[PDB]
RNA sequence: AACCAUCUAGUACUGGUUCCUGCCGAAGUUUCCCUCAGGAUAGCAG
RNA sequence: AGAACUGGCGAUGCGGGAUGAACCGAACGUAGAGUUAAGGUGCCGGAAUACACGCUCAAGAACAAAAUAG
RNA sequence: CGUGGAGGUCAGUGACGAAGCCUAGACCGUAAGGUCGGGUCGAACGGCCUCUAGUGCAGAUCUUGGUGGUAGUAGCAGCGAAACCACACCAAGGGGCUUGGCUACCGAAGCAGAAGUA
RNA sequence: GGCAGCCGCGAAGCUACCAUCCGCUGGAUUAUGGCUGAACCCUCUAAGUCAGAUCCAUGCUAGAAGCGGUGAUGCUCCACACAGAUGGAUACGAAUAAGGCGUCCUUGUGGCGUCGCUGAACCAUAGCAGGCUAGCAACGGUGCACUUGGCGGAAAGGCCUUGGGUGCUUGCUGGCGAAUUGCAAUGCGUGGGGAUAAAUCAUUUGUAUACGACUUAGA
């Protein structure tokens, strides 16, 4: 049986000394999955640019915001964390995390260590310089903006992302400046990068890898379902809501496959853990058509807009 | 004597400090063993990793030097009573020199040293090799800091003989005197 | 095809054989009644 | 296979031998001091990680046997 | 050594407490056992020389009587057994004491090409 | 068109190779391929040494009914109570067919002298289980509480240290008392109350479900 609801991070791609401060993991809510079709551009292949047909799984993703640092000494007996520092503010969901029983508990939630954020920060200053000398090892803390997800879940996962770039002083100067921010979905992930993915099954815990993400979806903008052939002014979320799941209108991910554990089950996103040198992964996935018919039912219509065109009129 | 004794395990052979720590402590002396990775075991290497895969493939196996030593005069000692697992208290093993023991002078074995009990040109073995290729992952970290505890610890050192300049100077402006010959003429 | 009360506490190898202490203390065999049955003899120990 | 001549045990503790009925010492009132046997003296275990000469890198602590000094 | 009973003796012990029982109390003896310290108990019992025997228990798939695990289980919120009962996970030595632990790559090969380690 | 009935279509579901997505990369080694090089010219082997699959690492699953960091308050009254310090664990590193210490220039794998052959060493060690007290010599040594600066992340939690305060100083010169203990018997929290930070149950939730457990939310 796994250990919670949301599954942890096992491992973390080997850092990079020439690369900016960046994060390296991404987390969101199974929505289900849909039907593509997409030219097949492999090379040689019997199926080149014919128009293959399979099924890809989508993952709310609401945005993620930096709610503290830890730095973790290299002891002879593993990793020990040094020191960890939060930033001046908890979200109401970020303190819900911490009680079993919120609604009846006097909601104390950190009162003097806010306080102490208030001093002139010598203290706050003083474990940033610590870090600086000490532990070049650096891992950010993290929680999801469930407030933003229709779910009746109201309670954020709180997450531990690796930063991979070098120089740790700007690891930790990064961390000052980007405290309590807010970090979308697409500065983590592009589309046509390699993922891996770790959920917890319908319960045991497992990972894949060697997932494409087909498309990063801008929850922001109208149209985000439609590929540059489709193109027509239809979100992903199709005709009356999703199976079991409430709405998607925030930044999502589309991933090929699917992503283990049942809708509105947390998952986590990394990448690859390695540079894949296959060349499946560098070739870009062009997205020609993406279904967005009911799939509550048999949905004989894409919108509501072309609905009426195969019944003409109704009552 | 000492109410607790640092053993550098570096140069010594398994057996002998195992036997011997064993017999210190079960009298009651405390002992704490440092730098167990530098331990040395005698003969090449073929026959050293030989001889710990024979008894794995059988329980818990530990592949930290430290354990390994730990196993060794776990062996050494009447484990299972209560004279035994008293005398097992009172040892500490660690991989290098972790403070508080690097700031406290170590001690060493002379009938357990390497040198002084294998005859010259015959091969031996190292503790931090073994456990490395028995699956260790600590030795780089372990070698890294052992290099930064040297580092500043030879300044330490450099300040020391300094200070020690100046003593001997001030012994010798004051030797020579009436009290001086006093001292020498009793062996002092 | 059985059951009830006495002759019958029958017809011999399975099992058991109850308090303490001290001293002495063997044998697994001779060979005669030839032999399976065992008696009497011979040795050890009183 | 068949025996058979003397012997260890039949009923026998105790010390050593990882344990043992075929081994070694030794056979028995209750305790102290002292000296020993086999057996041992790196720890478990009480005792010299004793001394001296050479041998062996691989175990070493009757059966697969026939091919460094003179 | 101890017990049932009997002859003799202690002008014995005893309602101001005899016997029995209990007792993480003590004394005596090599022991069968005796004696005393404290609690319940209530009316008979013992020190010693002899006589007497239905005279001493650890078992006899022993007899009577009593009580446990099995088990609040099988079973028919409640009722409720029976069989069985010396004792309780494994490696080696020794029947369940000793020591401890949960097809690829290479080499030979008139191998032109095709096509021993593990 | 009732209901314990049949038919055409049928979402939702368990589920399929009956369909869909994915399913490892770095090192040491047997044999083997070679270099340098003796026994004994040669030689892959004696000492060294490159390549190379069985093993170890990477990743993955769980986490000792082992460990680190972080947030919240234990605050107050009443009543009771209790495996072996007694000199100092005195700190470079490296080799063991070489090392330290001092000097200087030839700054280097330098020349010279010096030391080991154990710690049998260094500190301190005098005062009633270590008092009272009068002087001398220095401007030192040091106990205790302050204060300044740096330093120790491997289990740092320890190291010094600028400055002043107050005691001792046995460094040196003297006085006051020891008795009779008689000749030795080593000589630290509760269990009841006042407020309150938090957990479990009730309710609900279902992404969990044989019973525990797990997953949500309402002052």
């Amino acid at each position: 049986r796994a250990a919670s609801i949301r599954a942890r991070v096992k491992a973390f791609p080997k850092d990079d000394r020439s690369k900016p401060v960046a994060l390296t993991s991404f987390l969101g809510y199974k929505a289900g999955m849909t039907t593509i079709v997409r030219d097949l551009d492999r090379p040689g292949s019997k199926f080149h640019k014919r128009e293959v047909v399979e099924a890809v799984t989508v993952v709310d993703t609401p945005p993620v915001v930096v709610v503290g640092v830890v730095g973790y000494v290299e002891t002879p007996r593993g990793l020990r964390s040094l020191t960890t520092v939060w930033a001046e503010h908890l979200s109401d969901e970020v303190k819900r995390r911490f009680y079993k029983n919120w609604y009846k508990s006097k909601k104390k939630a950190f009162t003097k260590y806010s306080a102490k954020y208030a001093q002139d920060g010598a203290g706050i200053e003083r474990e940033l310089a610590r870090i600086k000398k000490y532990a070049s090892v650096v891992r950010v803390l993290v929680h999801t903006q469930i407030r933003k997800t229709p779910l009746a879940q109201k309670k954020a996962h709180l997450a531990e992302i690796q930063l991979n770039g070098g120089s740790i002083s700007e690891k930790v100067d990064w961390a000052r400046e980007h405290f309590e921010k807010t970090v979308a979905v697409d500065s983590v992930f592009e589309q046509n990068e390699m993922i891996d993915a770790i959920a917890v099954t319908k319960y045991h815990s497992r990972t894949s890898i060697n997932h494409k993400i087909y498309r990063v979806g801008k929850g922001d903008d109208e149209a985000n379902g439609a590929t540059s052939f489709d193109r027509t002014k239809k979100t992903i979320t199709p005709m009356g809501g999703f199976v079991h799941y409430g709405e998607i209108k925030n930044d999502f991910i589309m991933v090929k496959g699917c992503i283990p554990g049942n809708r509105k089950r947390i998952v986590t996103l990394r990448k690859s853990l390695y540079t894949n040198t296959s060349r499946k992964a560098l070739e870009e996935v062009s997205l020609k058509w993406i279904d967005t018919a009911s799939k509550f039912g048999k949905g004989r219509f894409q919108t509501p807009a072309e609905k009426h065109a195969f019944m003409g009129t109704l009552k | 004597v000492e109410p607790v004794v640092v053993i550098d395990g570096k140069g010594h052979l398994v057996g002998r400090l195992a036997s011997v720590v064993a017999k210190q402590l079960l009298n009651g002396q405390k002992i704490v063993v440092v730098r167990a990775e530098e331990l040395n075991i005698s003969g090449e290497f073929f026959r050293n990793k030989l001889k710990y895969h024979d008894f794995l493939r059988k329980p818990f196996h530990f592949r930290a030097p430290s354990r390994i030593f730990y196993k060794a005069l776990r062996g050494m000692v009447s484990h299972k009573t209560a004279r035994g697992k008293a005398a097992l208290e009172r040892l500490k093993v660690f991989e290098g020199i972790p403070p508080p023991y690097d700031k406290k002078k170590r001690v060493v074995v002379p009938q357990a040293l390497r040198v002084l009990r294998l005859k010259p040109g015959r091969k031996y073995t190292t503790l931090g090799k073994l456990s490395t290729s028995v699956g260790w992952k600590y030795e780089d970290v372990v070698a890294k800091l052992e290099a930064k505890r040297k580092v500043s610890s030879a300044e330490y050192y450099a300040k020391k003989r300094a200070f020690t300049k100046k003593v001997a100077s001030a012994n010798a402006t004051a030797a020579e005197s009436d009290v001086a010959k006093q001292l020498a003429a009793l062996g002092y």
